[PDB]
RNA sequence: UUUUUUUUUUUUUU
RNA sequence: UUUUUUUUUUUUUUUUUUUUUUUUUUUUUUUUUUUUU
RNA sequence: UUUUUUUUUUUUUUUUUUUUUUUUUUUUU
RNA sequence: ACCGGUGGUUUGUUAGUAUUUAUGUCAUCAACAUGUCAAUGAAAUAUCAAUAACGAUGAAAA
RNA sequence: UGUAACGGUACAAGCUGUAAACAAAGG
RNA sequence: AGGGCAUGCAAUACCAAUCAGAUAACAACUGAA
RNA sequence: CCUUUUAAUUGAUUAUGCUGACUUUAGUCCCGAUAAACUACAGUUCUGCUUAAACUGAGGAGUCAAGUAGGUACAAACCGUACAAGGAUUAAUU
């Protein structure tokens, strides 16, 4: 990434695009402690 | 011109870091103040025949307005009745939260200098300079003339363990 | 967070405390669908809440800060900062003192817009520690000079509230004053503004 | 680690004694420390724990060089490291120290003896040390060249200290007096930066850059 | 990779990078930098170490072995 | 002085070998059992006696580890750990005590409270309700009138009575709620402390400030 | 882009230039540091106004008044003299701890007036009792800057400090001590007490910073016994490197008087406590600029008149001499003025005593001119000629020196007066000469 | 690299012939260490020579057992 | 090809990459990846007052 | 915070080590430099200074308009000092009286009397011009310039001003115990004046004691201004206390007395 | 490319 | 002629800004309001 | 001697770092 | 019939199994390196005796 | 919640969080 | 769970038009998710 | 064992096939520009190049890399090494 375009970018832990995944070490489909 | 160029955000007029010693008119002032100060006209209610109690006992008081509240020690929950539960002693003592000097009491202590002159505060404690400034003017003319009238008498104090000096001095 | 307030932000504050103020004007948590009390904001006979006499501690800070901030405050924010001190009923003399001196300070920079205000302190029911006599003589000398010199600039209104001012809070007796007060608000060039006033 | 707070009464830091391969000076000792501690803080705990004269504090960052598995039977070829990172600190005490304690010492390695070697060594990849000018070589606070004939410092000096330089010159690296009309070389005996009155008229020789103009 | 953290190298340092880089092992702060590359320490932000006096303590770090003896017959009497 | 720091342990150059074991010699850790039994300032020179007592064996352990060897008595370091732990938990748990009192007082007064305001409650809303028939006739006379007057009367010292009553409790109450820097972890290192949450101030947020600490 | 052939040239010499230059300049410089210190524990908290009424201030007002005045550097009299004012006025509702800001603000700006030390010295008698460390100290340091002796109150400070010896700090005994020294003001026991109780101070709680401070000629020889010298000079050479020129040049000067007035207490030094200072001597001690006097000017100009060579300004080896005979190198003279002796009175300093004495056993023909004799004369120069003349004829000065007569406060002031108007005349006439005015414009 | 990490062992396959031998600076170095030992007056080329169990106090070797044949 | 410690670190470091628009559920060893990794086991015979579970759900 | 920050004593950047290269550039920047600001600037710098001067200049017109051309000039600005101490006490009353009326008389612009003010303004004027004017002349003339014109780097003229000895047994006796017990100038004539000016130096005070504190090499032989410096240029029996006042119209010199032309003078 | 008591602020310049 | 640097800060000038301010370190010197020049 | 901090000059954030921990009743000694 | 505790069955004897890291590239990216936590032996709480040989324990050894 | 760094432990693919392998005794 | 539990993962969202950052005076100023 | 069943994807000299081992070519090819001496009665071997001064009142005139490459017993191991105040006024002790 170079600066001009790294200027226009948001972060990754701005949208809810990290807890719309079940990938985990077990495999595929993951369940959160205490579901 | 480095690639800055393009965002709107680009050398932007008018900022938090660039106004730092700038001020708002009194325009903005005024109206605030204004605003505030008008928000409650309105005519009296209710009743008052009888002037507010605003001073000491005996003493009257109904040419005397005061824009000030005051609070009577009479009322006031002792510390056993706060600690009491829901359905010498604590039971003549209470611990207050306030104006000393707006405070209706039969006797005020007061911690005064060696001198005993009243010149703008005395040793600086919570109320001191509340309680000179409530009282007039003729204090100072009052503890002058006792100073010259008692003179010796201002010069002792009770033997420890003597409670018949103690006495005698009261 | 009193200790960090500026004086513009204190004047205000200040004031809010001094002029009836009402519980009701806080604001609500999720507060039921019908209209709230603030929208009468009329005078009550009774203290909502809590009563006045609840603040002192928080009166003594406001001093204290005002006291602090007297030396960095502009010349129109000044007085008004010293008026609400009054009003709110600052008795520290420790507090009032440095107040007084700043005020004397910069009593030359200002003009009679920031006389009158000045002057408001004087009413009466107001602490006495205010009432200086070497201050309400500069005070008064003060406004001489501007009534001699700038007195084209003067508007109807303020006259009128200087005539006032003059009579009933600082209690003078300067006839020549009072008639050139009076002279400069029906005989100079005002009439327009003296129908509209 | 924790930040330490302004009141502290249970402290948890831990001062120990670090014995280093290279030269320490007599009022030196050498110190193990942790990583976030201050030059003041480091005072104050000598000065009311321990209670000890203290001039100077000096402080530097040890690292742990990088690692590799490669012998053995069995290699992982994994990286590691040895020790862990602290703060050498060094303290300028009042009275002196043995050498027996801050020093290392060992009979199989004759080289390695930092107390007999001094500073003849660098114990490192220095091969050309650096030294900076002496209190006594600087100007301020420097000794004089000329203050030994002084009539006041002579009565301080009773029986007990000669002050004339030319009583301690090292004869086994010395020259004679050379012949002032002869030639010789400056740095013989002149140990200053003026030519003295009592050489000859030097002439002066200037490059000639055209020649040919002649 | 050549740079980074990839081959026991492990988080970038002061040490391990060109000159200008901004980055401490944790302290406190004594001062503040003026508008000229100075620096006005202040001595009041200095922490204040406390100890109590030790001319004169009986204690000691270890106890005795015998102890464990005296303070276990006391447990059989209450029996 | 600064000898302490190897006095009496193997690095010492001035004793023999047997006076380095006799020396070396411990006893057992102090347990909970007598530390409980101490009062404050007992427990607080144990602690810097047995920081003292770390810093001495430190410096043989670092010893040891140069050589690859082992130290000599290695649960000495144990022993004075346990202590250390020991003496904290008795305090801490001095301390527990005093906050689960206040606790139990705080709950005590909450519930009078309650009741206190509940009743504050009603009493305004009924107040405000006569306030508000009464200004619905102002240009007319009535019995009715006089009627209202005189229950707003009532009201009134009904109400007054209440709050000056609940003046005490709210303060009381509103204990914790604001800072105090005498229980934080920067002014202060005791056991039991407090901590709290930043808040957001737009007044000051919308400032531009300086990191600036002085 | 691009530049001409010319204006680059130009250019980089131009920049050339401005690298030789920024290294040109630090140079001298080698004491300075980036870092740097403030104090900042003892402003307070209380915030007031120098400006503001005096009448409407209070004892805790004013004490602040003065002391933020003294920091500021606002040097009015004007402003002074209405503090003095209402201080004369609130003295009997001073606490000692205002008293003792008074004190320190008044001699920090060197506000000469004798008569507010006058007045609030006998208050502070009476509250002696419920002094403290920094008030004690305060009043004492003050007192010796403005140069007031007062033996009789002085004393009592020092025997309120020795009684609460174990309440005070280390900084406040070591300058109760000095200046007590100065002034000249304890008797043997006295001495005797405050030097022990002084060692044993020094010896628990005193470390390198705080030990330097301690290190006096004048209290030295005059104050401290036997055992405390030999433990402050074997002392100094362990301490000698956490040091500055200001403490180098006291310890030369002691190890020069020890020597000079007390062979025995020296010989019993050991041989490495006394190569250090046979090796200090030998190097080069700073020292600040000095330049002559307006009356050490009028002295110099009346002996050149006279006929007789001598020197301006000179050093010899620890000690400055007035003026320096060429002729004879033995000769030497000493223009005294106001400040060598204390307030309203004649009587000489200890440190100009005992300077004179070091030298007088040296062997140097030692002579002294007072400025109160030498005011009478005027603005005549055959007056000051003879005076001078029949100075020379006469033998010089004893080794032990003598105070003068009596004097006043109105004397001082008459005095002080009528050389203001001298000084200013010589200006006038010295300056008037030097213009030629020979040109003449037709015009 | 002391890590071992380089393409530093390329070269090191092929044959050689000889090296360098920096005798130059290595005898100055010995020289140095030498006389920083003479200055306080230890030998540590005797040291570094006698035979394992061989005793011989100050300047001394087979030389001198000749001439005592005593 | 140079050696850049300065641009590595500006385009290719930690903060650098979660402004990339890649996979990020791929396993990193000096990257912050989004991947699950189980925690702590079950408890066997050990004292159940020296089991640790949580913190941040937990802290006071 | 980039990839290098030294500056200052490590400064990154790599200069000519070259002395023969490096000689090229001191000329450059020191004798073709550039200056900006011109001589009127120059003059006004030091306006405390000279007063009078810096008041004559603005109040007679003509001055200001000549006192700004592209061509190359040389100023002198006497000091108020040097005017006072020189002048007498009438003469410097009645210029300052005309400076004054002048000054007036723009005030009142600008806020048989009225023929007789014309002549008195027309006659002021013109003297005060020719005053003024007096002390420019044409050209470029250097401290150096003026130095080595008067013969101050000749060999064969240089025997009065290079070996220079005073008593070193009066003043520094502990260092010395075995001894115990040019040229005239002729300068371009003035805008106002036909005659030439002189210029001349001498040696200083300060030059008669080098030796004592300098590695000498001399061979076998067989009131005092406190200005500083070894040598002092005399421009017509005026001392320069400044010089090298560069500018963009020429050069500037303070001198510590008045030029006054012959016209002037009187008889 | 700012050098030694810290901030705010106006004109000129080697 | 292909037509070239200036803001933080230093110096100077002009002033009614402010403990966000220079050791309670130290030396020297004839010296300062109003009812002593 | 540098780095740090103002300007050039940039949240064009160099993970586990800072003059940066809740923002002055600070007990002035 | 919710809710707590205990036990068993199926998924699953027929199916499967992943967590640490050396190496490539500027980056995206790709990738199953190197037997086991392990001398051997059911048991080492059986590995004794030592100088060559003959001797001890063990199913088997030097 | 899930993970990375530093420190301790026997420097380790475990454990652990400077109180870094435990408080078990409140009359 | 008796006690203790440094640091980093950029966090006023247990709420609230959108558009950089410690989440932007109007307008300029725009939009398939 | 016999008999019934099997969705095993169930069958090998060969796709320059994928993943490994081991032969032949094959004791073949590959070896960088300059060395020598250390004795049985004293000493200075030859050659290539030529910035090798470390207080003289002045921090040796700079940047960058080495993710610590001129420390250490004829060690590719272990153990050490970065002080801007120069600590040794260590001119003393023995």
């Amino acid at each position: 990434i170079r600066p001009r375009k790294k200027g226009m970018r948001l972060d990754r832990r701005r949208s809810k695009k990290q807890y719309k995944h079940g990938r985990h070490v077990g495999g595929w489909n993951y369940r959160w402690l205490g579901s | 011109v480095r690639p800055n160029q393009g965002r709107n955000d680009y050398n932007q007029v008018g900022g938090k870091k660039r106004g730092q010693g700038v001020q708002v008119l009194p325009e903005t002032i005024r109206l605030l103040i204004e605003t505030r100060k008008a928000a409650t006209a309105g005519g009296p209610v209710g009743r008052q025949p009888l002037p507010k109690a605003t001073e000491a006992t005996g003493v009257s008081s109904w040419g005397r307005d005061r824009r000030f509240p005051i609070t009577e020690a009479l009322r006031l929950p002792t510390v056993a009745e706060v600690n009491a539960p829901w359905e010498g002693r604590l039971d003549k003592v209470v611990l207050h939260s306030g104006d000393i000097s707006r405070l209706r009491v039969d006797a005020t202590v007061v911690g005064a200098v060696r001198s005993f002159k009243t010149v703008g505060d005395g040793r600086g404690f919570t109320g001191c300079s509340a309680l000179l400034e409530g009282a007039g003017p003729f204090l100072s003319s009052f503890v002058s003339q006792q100073r010259r009238h008692l003179g010796e008498e201002l010069l002792h104090t009770p033997v420890r363990g003597d409670p018949s000096s103690a006495q005698t001095v009261a | 967070y009193i200790h960090e307030m500026d004086a513009a932000t204190l004047a205000v504050v200040l004031a809010s405390l001094a002029h009836s103020p009402s519980a009701y004007s806080v604001s609500e948590r999720r507060p039921p669908p019908s209209p709230s009390p603030a929208v009468s904001l009329s005078s009550s006979s009774f203290s909502p809440t809590h009563l006045p006499q609840h603040l002192d501690s928080l009166l003594a800070l406001l001093g204290r800060q005002a006291a602090a901030t007297a030396a960095h405050a502009p010349d129109s924010t000044l007085a008004f900062l010293f008026r609400g001190c009054a009003e709110a009923g600052v008795v520290e003399k420790n507090v009032v003192c440095t107040l007084l001196g700043r005020v004397e300070q910069r009593l030359p920079c200002m003009q009679l817009p920031e006389c009158l205000v000045l002057l408001d302190a004087l009413r009466p029911g107001l602490p006495e520690v205010y009432r200086h006599p070497r201050f309400v003589a500069r005070l008064v000398a003060h406004a001489g000079l501007l009534l001699q010199f700038r007195g084209a600039e003067s508007e109807a209104e303020d006259l009128c509230d200087l005539a006032f001012s003059l009579v009933f809070a600082a209690n003078c007796r300067d006839a020549a004053l009072l008639q050139t007060t009076a002279l400069l608000l029906v005989h100079g060039k005002r009439m327009q503004s003296l129908n509209e006033t | 680690p924790p930040k330490t707070p302004r009141n502290v009464f249970f402290p948890w830091q831990v001062f120990s004694v670090h014995r280093t391969g290279a030269f320490l000076e007599r009022r030196r000792v050498a110190l193990k420390v942790p990583v976030n501690l201050t030059k003041f803080e480091i005072q104050s705990y000598l000065e009311k724990i321990y209670g000890a004269r203290v001039l100077k504090v000096s402080t530097l960052i040890v690292v742990p060089r990088r690692r590799r598995d490669i012998f053995g039977p069995r290699p992982s070829m994994r990286y590691y490291r040895v020790g862990c990172t602290f703060k050498k600190a060094i303290v300028t005490l009042e009275d002196g120290v043995p050498d027996a304690v801050k020093m290392l010492r060992s009979s199989i390695e004759l080289a390695k003896n930092p107390d007999i070697t001094k500073h003849n060594l660098t114990y490192s990849g220095r091969v050309r040390a650096f030294k900076p000018p002496s209190a006594a070589q600087r100007w301020e606070m420097g000794e004089s060249k000329y203050a030994w004939r002084l009539p006041i410092p002579n009565l301080l000096a009773g029986d007990e200290m000669q002050l004339n330089p030319a009583l301690r010159i090292d004869e086994s690296t010395t020259q004679m007096f050379p012949d002032f009309s002869k030639p010789f070389f400056h740095n013989a005996h002149f140990n200053f930066s003026w030519k003295p009155e009592e050489v000859p008229f030097q002439q002066t020789v200037k490059l000639d850059i055209t020649p040919w103009r002649r | 990779a050549k740079v980074g953290p990839s081959k026991g190298r492990g988080p970038l340092l002061a040490k391990f990078a060109p000159v200008g880089f901004k980055k401490g092992f944790g302290a406190i702060g004594l001062g503040r930098h003026t508008k000229k590359g100075f620096f006005i320490i202040n001595t009041m932000l200095v922490p204040m170490f406390k100890v109590p006096d030790l001319s004169n303590c009986k204690l000691k770090c270890y106890v005795a072995p015998d102890t464990y003896r005296i303070v276990q017959q006391s447990f059989n009497k209450r029996e | 002085g600064i000898d302490e720091l190897w006095k009496g342990s193997y690095l010492d150059p001035t004793i023999g070998a047997k006076q380095k074991e006799a020396n070396a010699v411990a006893g057992d850790a102090w347990p909970a059992c007598l530390l409980r039994m101490k009062s404050f300032e007992d427990l607080h020179k144990l602690w810097y006696i047995c920081l003292k007592e770390k810093n001495l064996l430190m410096g043989e352990r670092w010893a040891a580890r140069q050589h690859k060897q082992e130290m000599k008595q290695p649960e000495r370091l144990q022993k004075v750990r346990r202590t250390m732990r020991r003496i904290l938990i008795v305090l801490t748990k001095r301390e527990i005590q005093q906050q689960c009192l206040r606790a139990k007082d705080i709950l005590a007064k909450q519930q009078k409270r309650e009741a206190l305001e509940t009743r504050r409650f009603q009493l305004e809303e009924k107040m405000l309700q006569l306030e508000h028939r009464i200004r619905r006739m102002e240009p007319a006379q009535s019995l009715q009138k006089e009627a209202w007057q005189a229950t707003l009367d009532r009201y009134r010292s009904d109400h007054e009575d209440i709050l000056i009553q609940l003046h005490p409790l709210r303060k009381e109450t509103t204990q914790l709620l604001a800072p105090d820097w005498r229980y934080e972890r920067k002014y202060s290192d005791l056991p039991g402390p407090i901590r709290w949450k930043k808040q957001y101030i737009p007044a000051l947020e919308d400032q531009y400030r300086k990191p600036i600490r002085f | 882009g691009i530049l001409r052939p010319r204006e680059r040239l130009l250019l980089n010499a131009l920049k050339k230039e401005a690298d030789i230059r920024y290294r040109g300049r630090r140079m001298h410089k080698r004491f300075r540091s980036w870092a740097q210190q403030r104090v900042r524990h003892y402003w307070l908290p209380q915030k007031v106004c120098v400006t503001s009424d005096p009448q409407l201030m209070d004892g805790s007002y004013i004490a602040a008044c003065v002391q933020k005045a003294a920091t500021l550097r606002k040097h009015d009299l004007q402003l002074w003299h209405g503090f003095s004012k209402r201080i004369l006025e609130l003295a009997d509702s001073l606490t000692p701890q205002q008293m003792g800001y008074i004190f320190y603000g008044y001699g920090k700006s060197l506000f000469r007036h004798e008569e507010l030390y006058r007045g609030l010295l006998p208050f502070v008698a009476e509250a002696l009792p419920e002094f403290h460390s920094h008030a004690l100290m305060t009043v004492a340091w003050a007192l010796e800057r403005v140069r007031v002796n007062d033996r009789a109150v002085v004393a009592q400070i020092a025997e309120e400090a020795l009684a609460k010896k174990d309440l005070m700090r280390p900084a406040d005994f070591i300058k109760i001590v000095n200046c007590v020294a100065r002034m000249g003001a304890a008797p043997p026991s006295l001495a005797a007490a405050l030097s022990a109780e002084l060692m044993r101070v020094l010896d628990e709680k005193c470390n390198a910073l705080l030990f330097r401070g301690a290190v006096d000629h004048v209290a030295v020889a005059t104050l401290y016994s036997d055992p405390l010298r030999l433990y402050l000079l074997e002392r100094f050479t362990k301490t000698a490197i956490c040091c500055r020129p200001m403490h180098y040049q006291k310890a030369f000067q002691s190890a020069v008087a020890i020597r000079v007035l007390h062979p025995p207490v020296w010989q019993q030094l050991s041989k490495a406590v006394r190569n250090f200072y046979i090796r200090l001597s030998l190097r080069r001690i700073p020292q600040r600029a000095r330049r002559p006097s307006p009356l050490h000017w009028d002295v110099s100009n009346a002996l050149a008149k006279l006929g007789v060579f001598h020197r301006n300004t000179f050093q010899w080896g620890c000690f400055w001499i007035d003026i320096g005979e060429i002729d004879d190198r033995r000769q030497c003279w000493f223009v005294d003025g106001p400040s060598d002796f204390y307030s309203s009175t004649n009587e000489y300093t200890e440190a100009n005593k005992l300077q004179h004495r070091i030298l007088s056993e040296l062997g140097w023909n030692i002579r002294r001119v007072r400025w109160n004799d030498w005011v009478q004369l005027g603005t005549d120069m055959d007056a000051k000629v003879e005076y001078l003349r029949k100075l020379r004829e006469r033998p010089p000065w004893p080794a032990i020196l003598t105070d003068g007569p009596s004097s006043s406060r109105q004397e001082m002031v008459a005095n002080l007066r009528s050389a203001r108007d001298v000084q200013r005349a010589l200006k006038e006439r010295r300056e008037k000469n030097r213009q030629p005015h020979s040109l003449v414009m037709n015009l | 690299n002391k890590v071992r990490t380089d393409k530093k062992e390329r070269k090191r396959a092929f044959p050689q012939r000889g090296f360098w031998k920096k005798q130059n600076f290595l005898q100055v170095k010995n020289n140095t260490v030498r006389l920083a030992f003479a200055v306080q007056g230890v030998d540590l080329l005797k040291l570094k020579r006698l035979r394992w169990g061989e005793v011989r106090k100050g300047n001394t070797g087979w030389w001198t057992d000749d001439y005592r044949s005593p | 090809n140079e050696s850049s410690p300065l641009h590595m670190g500006a385009g290719s470091a930690n903060w650098t990459a979660v402004a990339r628009l890649e996979d990020f559920t791929l396993r990193g060893l000096s990257h912050p990846p989004w991947i699950h990794v189980s925690s702590r086991p079950f408890y066997g015979a050990g004292g159940g007052a020296v089991l640790a579970a949580c913190m941040s759900s937990a802290v006071w | 915070r980039w990839w290098t920050r030294a500056s200052g004593m490590r400064n990154p950047v790599k200069w000519t080590r070259d002395w023969e290269v490096l000689n090229r550039k001191v000329y450059f920047a020191f004798d073709e430099r550039e200056i900006r600001r011109s001589m009127l600037d120059a003059v006004n710098a030091h306006r405390k200074t000279a007063s009078l001067f810096h008041r004559m200049i603005n109040a007679v017109p003509g001055v200001a308009h000549a006192m700004s051309l592209p061509g190359p000039h040389t100023f002198f600005l006497p000091s108020d000092k040097a005017c006072r101490d020189h002048l007498s006490p009438d003469s410097l009353h009645a210029l300052t009286e005309r400076v004054a009326f002048l000054e007036e008389q723009q005030r009142q612009r600008v806020g048989g009397t009225a023929a007789a003010i014309a002549d008195r303004v027309a006659k002021t004027t013109e003297q005060l011009r020719t005053f003024v004017l007096a002390h420019l002349i044409p050209g470029e003339w250097r401290m150096k310039t003026l130095l080595l014109a008067c013969g101050a780097g000749d060999p064969r003229r240089n025997g009065s001003l290079r070996y220079q000895d005073t008593d070193r047994e009066l003043f520094a006796p502990v260092m010395y115990a075995s001894r115990l017990g040019s040229s005239v100038f002729l300068l371009p004539p003035p805008q106002s004046t036909d005659e030439p000016l002189p210029v001349w130096v001498q040696a200083s005070r300060y030059a008669a004691f080098l030796p004592i504190t300098t590695s000498t090499n001399f061979p076998r032989f067989e009131r005092r201004s406190t200005v500083g410096g070894a040598l002092h240029l005399w421009v017509g029996g005026a001392l320069v206390t400044k010089g090298d006042l560069r500018a963009h119209n020429g050069v500037v010199h303070m001198i510590d007395k008045p030029l006054i032309p012959v016209q002037l003078l009187a008889s």
